[PDB]
């Protein structure tokens, strides 16, 4: 190998000659000490290395070794249920061969368990012809997911020999045919951080995520492979929150990812996280999830890989067919890690210190998410949701990392403080918040429903921005002055944002609510406003009409909590509503 | 050509190229890496025999010393042909659609040439862009640059999509085209265009190039001059009503100041490139009318106001070489008015040039003066009834707050897909006008009231 | 070894030549031709060259008749048990007349990232001295809860009465606490000097000093001191460590000095960009670590500067300390003592501190409903100044005469009376003599009954 000198320590910069067949973007370790850095400019011989961890002690005359490659993460089986750091390295493995519980500088080891035995099945026959993404067996890694090993990119050819058995992830289990010569490739690959992952196209994403949220799921939704953006501020309870998106989320595998994170708020995340149970099958959320976790104290480099990371684990995972979802929390953190890094660079001042890129990195970032069409020769579909927590400035959305993430995103959750004081849970603003998504998830839900759900929606939402009108007329003459008339649509908003939008995580039967139930319970409130102003509109007043039927709108506050194996009664309500108004 | 092995210095996207001769400034070239890649380039900066040049997709992974650079000798070209029509390209004009390449013409500079004032001719006939709100008040001229301002999120992606399907000149003896240009927008965005030209059938009058978020600056930059230079090509070379559309221009904007903070530049009012002004000249002037020439450039630029704030630069530079903007405001999308077009802060300095008889009806300026100040006072008293409730609200301040809830339901809020010829514009102009009695439309000459006025 | 190879004496920065070995941010020293002593640490070092920034700045200093030494080390901190009792400065020395500590070891004063596998999470409550902490915004150990006080304000009285009535419940002498001054005057200094001593809290703290004329890169390193020892004695002894550091503004505003000086563009407010990330390196070393005994906790003191939270000092604080104690101006000029306003004032940890064992059960409730009645009270009085005292009625009336009276008592409790944990739920159910019955529906009622 060739090994440089370093020749000038400078800070965060680090200059080493004799580098003359380095290349740009290559990981490399400086010094005696082994630390990693990247090299991001070569004059001549001499190169200018960015590392990432401290350099108190390096000098000149220190040898550096380059890696040849870019920052690349290891892509196999043994990834699912593990703990990383921004540049994928086991905290856990970590601890065990460090004997410490501090973060060691200079320490490299393997992400993937190298010594693991793992069975594989070969699904692929000798003689077929293979390109790249071709499925040439599966893995069973966890009880819950299947881990497709496929071929790797740039791969082309007929397999000769393969066959099943135990192997590790270093050992050939599969030789196919090359241009230059036999090939023969490991379960296990790897591939560059800052590049996506080739696919044969990407698609409209159209098919709407159950998350089972009511609030979501039915004014604001999310499609198989959109974007979505969380402020949660303060006691808004956005950590209950990202949990039920986690667990009740018909997504096959969850990448949660911590850039730049306080630590005492990661070390929550650590903990209750292999605490969710799955709803079907019952074992621990880890054996579908992989963790990211940066501290704020961490090296920046590795809080701004972090994002990276995780994006491109996702598309592993998507590529083999499978839907995922990535969480960012809190990609402004993110933001200000690339404010350190512009610094370091001597780069020119953006908006508020942000680098001018700001929004060209986020563009990036979720431009790579989405539902497409992997590689093979059989036009598997994957998809990568993205949801994205954005730390603002104190709780205004002026940030240059709100306003620069919802140019590219569709969909927005705007969480309430003031809804948390309220006990409104989960406290999500009705007005403040959208969905670019809304328009075709109404065909998506009218067609498989078979019911007018597009102009439900649409009426419900009418009733809650009228609310917001006749709120302030509320606030400014009283009550006495308000229209009769007008009364009804403050009355059944308000049996809309109880009976319907309030939701318990923890009550076991409100925690979720099927898509079917979503619109029982939709139709129920809307039909008794819609009962109401018909009779209203021929001798009736509200001191006979509300008083009347209390026993009837008492039976629509319990209906959320109705069980989802019957949902027998909601269907009943409907016809029980016509019956009891009439008489009056 | 003759390929170049010295490659001194790669630092970030630029890169010292040295020992060559004849190379120009501006010109592309091409690199090949040890692995073989082709990455695309531009000279910088030449003096003697060295050579800056910067790569677009990037500098990630070369090796100067097993590297090598060649020159193509020729600058950012596009093969201009009648054959584009019906056909996507990417930012520099590949087909990025699955369809037959080709064949060239010509090529041209995607800089072009200045427009000679003495040649340049004036506007004069109407374009109905089939939108109430663009054809009555706010009239849309043959060479006019009259751009759309709008929010983060608002529905100015089917509004450009609109005007490409219902755009026509009221002529028989022309040929209409549009030139939708794409600037640094998503793939779901791209792709409504895309499905949506094909859907309609208006692909086959349009040259759409598509320049995603992901793509690099510079192709973001030179997205507009290949537009550009292909409507020049089919405006006055093969005598066409061409309409330019594009966006996002605030993407543009953010790809400037992200290419100026590169080259160490010093930036200007909010960080903007001081050249800012001109550099959006350079586009915007490109459109108009040539004595003797039967084609026309118009142009109708998209940009998203940052903060919803017009004292913006973006917006605000724009207006000091557009003839007037179309306003969207989020009220109205929040009232489901589509387009959510506010016509009071919305204007069009050369709307008296396709008005009148022979453009249009004789009672086109005079009910567009009168529902201009009847919608004034209909949101007046709108606004002032939320101060001092709706009692201290008078009969004709009643009368005029239902006019402008009716002038916003059922005339601005028309649909993304209703294409409203002149004449069914200016008679549901008069049928607004019904509501309000004979004695309030003062501007309206009698003569006019007894003609049209049901 | 002596170098006498100084070619530049630039301002603060210094050029030393013909060197090898050198390491980067590796301590120096500087033999001047007077005799006199300056120390200093390297910036950066280029082939044979090295650039270093003397502490006591050059004033005064002969390149040529000049020497340099390098020390081979970065900046440590000797460590040893029997630091408490012992006054230092800033660097880590001994500030007053005691005996020659001789340290066990000498650890690195930038730490170590605590791997957050290790982490453990805060639960355990802590004695908070004062019954305005110790119910409305109750502190755990391992939390990093900031006071934010303003010019003039009795802070440092505040400051000093915590170093004497915060103890552990299970306390076997392994509780300490770390006072880390950063940029106080003589007055201030002394003022900690004998009330640490007199009270009889100072053998039970080790307290580093720094003179407000001291060199900025001093109280750079001052709290980075004070959270060396505060790691030691907690991750290597086993000990309950409470970290106070007075004052923070100061930091800050040394760290722009710093910046301002050695060339480097400024941020907003002029201070330094890289603030944000400079302050988390110091908070974030607060925390219990899994299957570890003892944690380090930290209580910032930091003024704001015009006593506006806008301002990136008392906000950027906010993006890494878990609630806040504020110190309002308009409760001072009276008998409340401490003034704090437990309106603005919040605090994200206590759930885990309150519980069984470490608190007791009516303690959340009773807390809950004084935070109801404090706001109601005092919502009662603005009312009846601005509207009269006919528009309030009969309830509104009597709400209002408890806001004022337990100002007097509850946040007023004196600066040295200790007003244990017991004494202060106790006087809790004495604060609502005439609040009615339909009021403590917020609570619940059985709690009420069984007290």
């Amino acid at each position: 190998m060739q090994i440089g000198k370093i020749i000038k320590v400078s800070g965060p910069l680090v200059m080493a000659e004799n580098m003359s067949e380095a290349s740009i973007q290559d990981m490399c370790l400086v010094g005696d000490l082994g630390v990693i850095g990247e090299i991001i400019e070569m004059r001549q011989d001499v190169a200018s290395i960015q590392v990432y961890e401290e350099t108190s002690g390096i000098g000149p005359g220190e040898p550096v070794r380059s890696t040849g490659e870019a920052l690349s993460v290891e892509l196999g089986p043994g990834i699912i249920s593990q703990m990383f750091d921004g540049i994928q390295r086991p905290l856990d493995t970590f601890m065990e061969v460090t004997q410490s519980n501090f973060l060691g500088r200079g320490v490299q080891l393997p992400a993937l368990d190298h010594e693991k035995q793992w069975w594989f099945e070969a699904t692929i026959e000798e003689g077929t012809e293979v390109s790249a993404g071709d499925i040439i067996g599966y893995v069973d890694e966890t009880k819950i997911i299947q881990h497709k090993i496929m071929v790797p990119n740039g791969i082309k050819g007929t397999v000769q020999k393969i066959e099943s058995g135990s192997f590790t992830i270093d050992d050939p289990i599969c030789v196919i045919e090359t241009e230059q010569g036999l090939k023969e490739l490991t379960m296990m690959q790897k591939w560059p951080v800052r590049r996506g992952r080739p696919i044969k196209q990407k698609l409209n994403p159209d098919v709407p995520m159950i998350t089972g949220q009511r609030v979501i799921d039915t004014f604001f939704p999310v499609t198989k492979g959109g974007a979505a953006a969380v402020p949660g501020p303060f006691g808004a309870g956005k950590t209950v929150v990202q949990h039920q998106i986690a667990k009740w989320s018909d997504v096959d595998l969850v990448v949660y990812v911590g850039c730049g994170e306080r630590g005492n708020e990661m070390t929550d995340v650590v903990n209750e996280f292999p605490e969710l149970i799955d709803p079907n099958t019952g074992e621990s959320l880890m054996e579908r999830t992989v963790l990211i976790a940066n501290t704020s104290n961490m090296p920046v480099a590795a809080r701004e890989a972090s994002i990276y990371t995780g994006i491109t684990i996702a598309e592993y995972f998507r590529d083999m067919g499978y839907d995922v979802a990535i969480m960012a929390d809190s990609t402004s953190r993110w933001a200000e890690a690339l404010r350190e890094m512009s610094g370091r660079l001597e780069e020119m001042p953006g908006d508020e210190g942000y680098p001018a890129y700001l929004g060209s990195r986020l563009a990036e970032y979720y431009e790579r998410s989405g539902r497409v069409i992997a590689l093979g020769s059989d036009q598997r579909e994957g998809s990568i949701t993205a949801i994205s927590a954005v730390s603002p400035s104190g709780g205004d959305i002026s940030e240059p990392v709100t306003q620069n993430t919802l140019r590219v995103v569709k969909v927005f959750w705007g969480l309430d403080s003031s809804l948390a004081q309220k006990r409104h849970f989960p406290s999500i603003n009705w007005i403040q918040s959208y969905s670019l998504y809304s328009t075709e998830v109404g065909r998506y839900m009218d067609q498989i429903l078979q019911q007018d759900w597009s102009d439900m929606v649409t009426e419900g939402m009418r009733i809650l921005q009228e609310e917001e009108q006749l709120n302030e007329i509320v606030r400014l003459v009283g009550i006495d002055s308000l229209s009769d008339n007008d009364r009804l649509t403050l009355e059944v908003a308000k049996s809309i944002r109880e009976d319907y939008l309030q939701q318990n995580a923890f009550d076991d039967v409100d925690t979720f609510t099927s898509r079917e139930k979503q619109f029982n319970m939709l139709k129920v409130i809307l039909t008794f406003g819609k009962e109401a102003r018909k009779a209203l509109s021929l001798g009736a007043y509200f001191n006979e009409i509300m008083e009347g039927t209390v026993a009837v709108r008492e039976r629509i506050s319990r209906s959320k909590y109705i069980p989802e194996e019957e949902l027998a009664k909601i269907s009943s309500i409907n016809e029980e509503i016509k019956e009891t108004i009439q008489l009056i | 050509i003759k390929e170049y092995r010295t490659i001194k210095e790669v630092v970030g996207p630029l890169m010292a190229v040295e020992k060559v001769s004849g190379v120009k400034y501006e010109e592309l070239i091409e690199v090949r890496m040890q692995n073989g890649e082709i990455r695309r380039g531009q000279v910088l900066e030449v003096q003697e025999d060295k050579a800056m040049v910067q790569i677009f997709e990037g500098t990630s992974g070369i090796n100067y010393k097993n590297s090598s650079v060649r020159f193509l000798g020729h600058p950012l070209q596009l093969g201009v042909s009648e054959d584009m029509i019906g056909r996507v390209f990417d930012g520099l004009g590949r087909p990025k659609d699955n369809g037959p390449e080709i064949l060239p013409e010509k090529y041209l500079d995607i800089n072009g040439e200045v427009i000679n004032p003495i040649a340049r001719d004036y506007p004069d006939e109407f374009i109905q862009t089939g939108i109430s709100a663009i054809d009555h008040l706010n009239t849309l001229v043959r060479g006019q640059k009259l751009p759309v301002f709008s929010g983060s999120g608002l529905p100015h992606k089917e509004l450009a999509a609109q005007i490409a399907r219902q755009a026509t000149v009221l002529d028989s003896s022309d040929d209409f085209a549009v030139v939708f240009a794409a600037i640094g927008i998503t793939f779901e965005e791209a792709e409504f265009f895309m499905e949506d030209f094909r859907q309609t059938g208006a692909i086959d009058r349009s040259v759409m190039f598509m320049n995603l978020a992901n793509d690099p600056a510079i192709e973001r930059i030179a997205t507009p001059r290949m537009a550009l230079t292909a409507a020049e090509y089919l405006a006055y070379e093969k005598g066409m009503h061409v309409l330019v559309i594009m966006t996002d221009m605030t993407n543009y904007a953010e790809a400037l100041r992200e290419i100026s903070a590169a080259r160490r530049e010093v930036p200007g009012r909010r960080g903007y490139p001081g050249y800012l002004y001109t550099n959006l000249a350079t586009l915007f002037e490109r459109a108009g009318r040539i004595r003797g020439l039967k084609g026309s450039v118009t142009q109708i630029p998209i940009l998203t106001m940052p903060e919803d704030d017009k004292t913006h630069p973006i917006p605000d530079l724009t207006g000091y070489i557009t003839e007037g903007q179309i306003i969207l405001t989020r009220e109205l999308y929040k009232s489901g008015i589509q387009p959510p077009i506010d016509v009071l802060p919305s204007l069009s300095r050369l709307k008296d040039k396709g008005t009148g008889a022979g453009k249009t009806r004789e009672d086109h300026a005079a009910t567009m003066n009168q529902l201009f100040a009847a919608y004034a006072q209909g949101k007046q008293a709108k606004e002032l009834a939320v101060v001092l409730g709706e009692s201290a609200l008078s009969d004709i301040d009643k009368i005029y707050a239902k006019f402008a809830e009716r002038f916003e339901n059922e005339y601005v809020n028309q649909g993304f897909y209703t294409n409203r010829t002149i004449t069914e514009t200016l008679d549901l102009g008069w049928e607004l006008l019904a509501m309000l009695p004979r004695t309030e439309l003062k501007r309206i000459k009698d003569d006019l009231l007894d003609k049209y006025l049901p």
